[PDB]
């Protein structure tokens, strides 16, 4: 679908069994989720926003399921307000932007 | 690096 | 335009008198400018983004030209690492995410 811009551009996701709502987020180069239960090896690692930087959880090879659209990539865990759905992502669903 | 507000 | 998220989506601004780059940013409820020099009053206010929150100061009524399209809003001056196209703008030029 077109997604207008009036409301925050929410839909769900389904990842590792579970059900969640995430933002699609222009503004963010990676995606990175709250605190979920999700299995495999993790890194530490570190991403910067508008107030710092929070240390994250790298997971690869992650599936996701986006407003009913597969993926597979990088998916950072870690204290974040909102579940958010960045461009690495994005890509992968030929998401664009038009105006 | 990543959502303002 | 059609913008593809291959890269960051980066776009001149222009604000008064001056010339910028800014990101539109679907994941962000406003616009957020780098301290710039902006004529008029302003108030103290305070946005929340992954790592925290940062004070900025809210401007009204002000005129930006994005790519070429004229808007007038809220825009926030502060300490943020980019120039943010937020929601409140994106609006106003008409643009939207299409998957």
């Amino acid at each position: 679908p077109q997604i207008t811009l009036w409301q925050r551009p929410l839909v769900t996701i389904k990842i590792g069994g579970q059900l969640k709502e995430a933002l699609l987020d222009t503004g963010a180069d990676d995606t990175v989720l709250e605190e979920n239960s999700l299995p495999g090896r993790w890194k530490p690692k570190m991403i910067g926003g508008i107030g710092g930087f929070i240390k994250v959880r790298q997971y690869d090879q992650i599936l996701i399921e986006i407003c009913g659209h597969k993926a597979i990539g990088t998916v950072l865990v870690g204290p974040t307000p909102v579940n958010i759905i960045g461009r690495n992502l994005l890509t992968q669903i030929g998401c664009t932007l038009n105006f | 690096a990543a959502x303002v507000x």
